[PDB]
């Protein structure tokens, strides 16, 4: 009960999904980066006809074309506007196309006299409207009737005429110029195969598909870990290694033609003579020895080494058969793959139950925390060359680090790979079978020596098993794309030494190597996980950097980091410790932004002010000048209390005033009639009444600021006095200058100019994008009887 | 020698480019290189000058990274950068002086001062960047 409670306390800090095996599904559901295709040109603006007015305020008989936001939904308040632009950045990023083929969007130009086409249907609508307009220049009309697309099918190129606002053109041109599709040929697919599988003679790889020159693909982003999650993220790294371990378990092959469990069990029972002993646990000795345990051990060992997940050793000390098998385990598996306590416990059991008693040595009084393991002390304290040499190997058989194709890999000693070191183990334990065991009771001594010989007499089977395990490890490690970082994990995989005994005593001579399809699936899952990891890092870094550069100080990067971890698909975010979340935020803040996202952000940032000033529902400020200023004469309004700039006035930032809550300066200025300019995205009331201007209602809208100490309800009056006003006669039939004490800081819409909006959009005529490159590889394997290892000899030679 | 030159070059770039009001895009790569230098040098002890009247100087590096979040650099950013830059510039000058006053008949091309010998280790090779002089 207590142990369960403490382990639950520890596990609640690890974001691993509790049904471990379910993780496999979540890992295999990660698909390649979804390929996005553009269906229409990206547009923020449209041309719109608006009424215009003469200098006297009379509506003219013609409308004029102006650029207007297609979706005018900008909020009030500068902070909310910057949030709106961050959301626009996210929308553009999500809807950003990976490639474009303009011919899909090409439509018929109705007024073309030469079978002309334009992109897109919106351009066709604009061109038709301009063609029918009476105020259009004859040259522009003739050009619309004559402008042509150019389709060069031999070159795989298309150019189409388009009408676009300069910002819209900037976005679409960026999409066209920076597509993610690369030419795909058989050389690229061949090099996509891991280099060590292309060199393995056990796999026959062929290219029985023809790729047209129009083939395309998107390169996965196999950048190595920029967050260094193996460093100082114990819970996240525990989760990562657990997921990798589950996947590796899924891909490790199953053993075939194992020794008959009945025959081996009867042999071991006859040799050990346990019934004749006085062991309190007579039944438990040979329990756990079966084919299922052997397969589980094989899978656990290879998967743990592949995922670099720490293993714990679970054994009953009185079961010396488990210890004898653990001798082989420590011989072949690097000792750094085990939690220090488990390795020390297993080695000390071996020393104090088998090895030192064999040589008549005083039982080792080992001290926990000793920099030396029990075997490292025994190597010096044991003089026999066989046992000492085996101990030396076991002490120094840690993983070696080597970078292959940019991936860090944990590789084994060559004596493990060829299985030769098993001989040394055999030699060592053969010596242990000849030892006197001076003071040991003779029946127990005989049982131990006969178990030692049980393991010894399987020398050929154990050499074959070691070579098979090493070959499977190397072949599946060729399929790893992220650095195999070795860290001692929080939790371990528990390895029963009885399963090790099953594997050692039941392995036959049937070679089992990973199938080519299994290798390709494992490699594809690894590539998908790596690419998704890098892409989500890019998205998180882009959004964090944009929020900082947009000065969104109330934005919580915690939500961004949680979304990132959720999109990694293998973290239960509820169990991520807060210190690790904040460390993740800090490390993400330090990374530079990916080029494509950063360029899109630069575009949005540089066009922010223009997009904002195009909105018809927010103004950029309001000047309160307690002198009478003439209403400006604007073609869009008639008479309008519009300020072109804020020169000559003290500026109070409304966002800063809202954030501080200090209204002393604004209150003092409003009470004393001190001219000022309130700056910030503000909603305004459009007042067309001349009587309202005479009543001076625009000056009556600022007392609520002092009353409520709020600026979120400030709605200044923008006068729009023209012939459409019900009381415009007051302006027309009387001698006076319409004035007001307040002006609204707002901009005038940009006029539509055909020359400045007509562009040629260029793309490719057509291509096909492919995702599964390894589907183009015909992969076969040799008969397992003939499968060879790195040394060109058969993996299993006992035949 | 390449690591010492890279330290000096990074510091010169920091002095010339980390200025108030400058776009972060003007320094982003430089800020990455500077942070790499800080990470590489942090936690290392150096000693320069025990020859002639050159004083014994002890150097400890415990510095925070520079921010990557501003759009334009401001006074706070420049002050933090300037403090770090001043310490690093003093260290580089002392290391250069310590190396300049030493000579060897056998391997005179190889580093003579212990500081430059330490900087020739692999753990500092990350600092190395553009060698244009």
């Amino acid at each position: 009960h207590q142990k369960e409670v403490q382990y639950e306390i520890l596990q609640k800090t690890i974001p691993t999904f509790e049904p471990k095996e379910s993780i496999l599904k979540k890992l295999e559901d990660i698909k390649p980066e979804q390929v996005k295709k553009q269906t229409k040109l990206f547009r923020i603006f449209e041309p719109r006809q608006l009424p215009v007015y003469r200098a006297n305020g009379e509506k003219e008989l013609r409308n004029r074309w102006y650029w207007k936001l297609k979706r005018d939904t900008l909020p009030d308040g500068d902070y909310d506007v910057r949030e709106y632009f961050l959301n626009l950045y996210d929308q553009v990023l999500t809807e950003m196309p990976d490639y474009l083929l303009l011919k899909d969007m090409a439509v018929e130009n109705k007024n073309s006299r030469d079978a002309g086409k334009v992109v897109d249907s919106e351009t066709a609508a604009i061109c038709d409207a301009i063609f029918q307009d009476e105020e259009t220049e004859g040259v522009v009309r003739r050009f619309i009737a004559e402008m042509r697309q150019r389709v060069q099918a031999d070159r795989n190129v298309v150019n189409y005429p388009s009408i676009l606002h300069p910002i819209d053109h900037a976005f679409n041109e960026y999409f066209l110029q920076h597509q993610l599709v690369e030419p795909l040929n058989n050389d690229i697919i061949f090099n996509y195969i891991p280099e060590r599988i292309r060199n393995d003679v056990n796999y026959i790889l062929n290219m029985d598909r023809n790729l047209p020159s129009t083939a395309r693909y998107i390169r996965p982003n196999l950048l190595q870990d920029r967050l260094n999650l193996h460093d100082n993220f114990e819970s996240l790294w525990d989760t990562i290694t657990t997921s990798n371990y589950i996947l590796a378990r899924s891909v490790v092959p199953d053993l075939k033609e194992l020794v008959s469990t009945e025959a081996q069990i009867q042999k071991m029972s006859q040799d050990l003579q346990l019934e004749a002993l006085t062991i309190q646990s007579e039944t438990q000795f040979l329990t756990g020895i079966n084919s299922q345990a052997a397969n589980d051990c094989f899978k656990t060992l290879i998967a743990a080494m592949l995922s670099q997940r720490t293993m714990s050793l679970d054994f009953v000390t009185t079961n010396y058969m488990s210890l004898i098998s653990g001798m082989w385990l420590l011989t072949v598996v690097p000792n750094d793959m085990f939690i220090r306590e488990s390795l020390v416990a297993c080695q000390l059991a071996i020393i104090n139950t088998i090895i030192y008693p064999a040589f008549g040595m005083q039982r080792m009084h080992y001290r926990n925390g000793d920099p030396q393991t029990p075997f490292q002390i025994a190597e010096q304290q044991i003089q026999n060359f066989q046992v000492a040499n085996w101990l030396h190997f076991v002490n120094n058989n840690q993983f070696r680090q080597v970078v292959i194709d940019g991936v860090l890999n944990q590789v084994l000693n060559d004596n493990i790979r060829n299985g030769h070191v098993v001989n040394q183990l055999m030699e060592a334990l053969m010596q242990l079978s000849r030892q006197q065991f001076p003071t040991m009771p003779v029946d127990y001594k005989r049982s131990i020596q006969r178990g030692i010989l049980l393991l010894s007499n399987r020398l050929g089977q154990l050499v074959d098993l070691t070579r098979l395990l090493a070959y499977n490890y190397e072949t599946l490690m060729a399929c790893i794309t992220m650095n195999m970082q070795h860290v001692q994990t929080l939790t371990t995989e528990k390895l029963q030494l009885t399963s090790v005994t099953s594997l050692c005593m039941l392995i036959g001579n049937a070679t089992v190597i990973p199938s080519p399809q299994t290798l390709f699936h494992y490699y594809n899952v690894n590539v998908n996980f790596h690419s998704n990891y890098n892409e989500r890092i890019n998205d998180a870094v882009a959004i964090i950097t944009a929020a900082n550069r947009l000065n969104l100080y109330q934005k919580k990067m915690k939500s961004i980091v949680e979304d990132f971890l959720k999109r990694l698909q293998i973290f239960d975010i509820s169990r991520v410790p807060d210190d690790q979340m904040y460390r993740l935020r800090d490390r993400l803040r330090l990374l530079p932004v990916e080029i494509r996202r950063l360029d899109i952000f630069n575009l949005i940032l540089m066009n922010m002010e223009q997009i904002e000033r195009a909105s018809d529902k927010i103004a950029q400020g309001v000047i309160i000048a307690y002198r009478d200023m003439q209403l400006e004469r604007d073609e869009m309004y008639g008479y309008v209390n519009i300020a072109r700039n804020l020169d000559g006035f003290q500026q109070i930032n409304l966002e800063e005033l809202m954030r501080t809550g200090d209204y002393a300066q604004i209150t003092n200025m409003l009470l004393n009639n001190q001219p000022v300019a309130l700056v910030g995205a503000l909603p305004f009331i459009t007042d067309s009444s001349v009587i309202s201007l005479v009543a001076k209602l625009d000056a009556t809208v600022f007392a609520q600021i002092v009353k409520l100490r709020k600026v979120d309800t400030l709605k200044p009056i923008l006068y729009k006095i023209n012939s459409d006003s019900n009381d415009f006669y007051l302006v027309a039939n009387y001698d006076w200058v319409p004035t007001s004490t307040t002006k609204v800081y707002k901009q005038i819409p940009q006029q539509f100019d055909f020359r400045a909006s007509m562009h040629m959009l260029t793309s490719n005529l057509t291509f096909t994008v492919y995702s599964d490159l390894l589907a183009f590889v015909s992969a076969d394997t040799v008969e397992p009887i003939n499968a060879v290892a790195f040394d060109n000899m058969r993996i299993m030679n006992e035949l | 020698m390449d690591v010492l030159y890279s330290l000096s070059k990074t510091l010169k770039d920091a002095r010339d480019k980390i200025v108030e009001g400058t776009l972060y895009s003007n320094v982003s790569d430089l800020i990455q290189q500077f942070n790499q230098m800080i990470i590489t040098m942090n936690g290392n002890e150096f000693q320069t000058g025990g020859i002639g009247n050159l004083p014994i100087r002890n150097w400890n590096f415990d510095f925070g990274l520079l921010g990557t979040t501003l759009l334009n650099l401001d006074a706070n950013y420049v002050e933090t950068a300037r403090n770090t830059i001043d310490y690093f510039v003093d260290f580089v000058d002392n290391v250069c002086m310590d190396e300049m006053v030493r000579e060897s008949q056998r391997n005179g091309i190889a580093p003579q001062s212990d500081s430059l010998r330490k900087l020739s280790g692999i753990k500092f090779k990350r600092i190395n960047f553009d060698n244009s002089s």
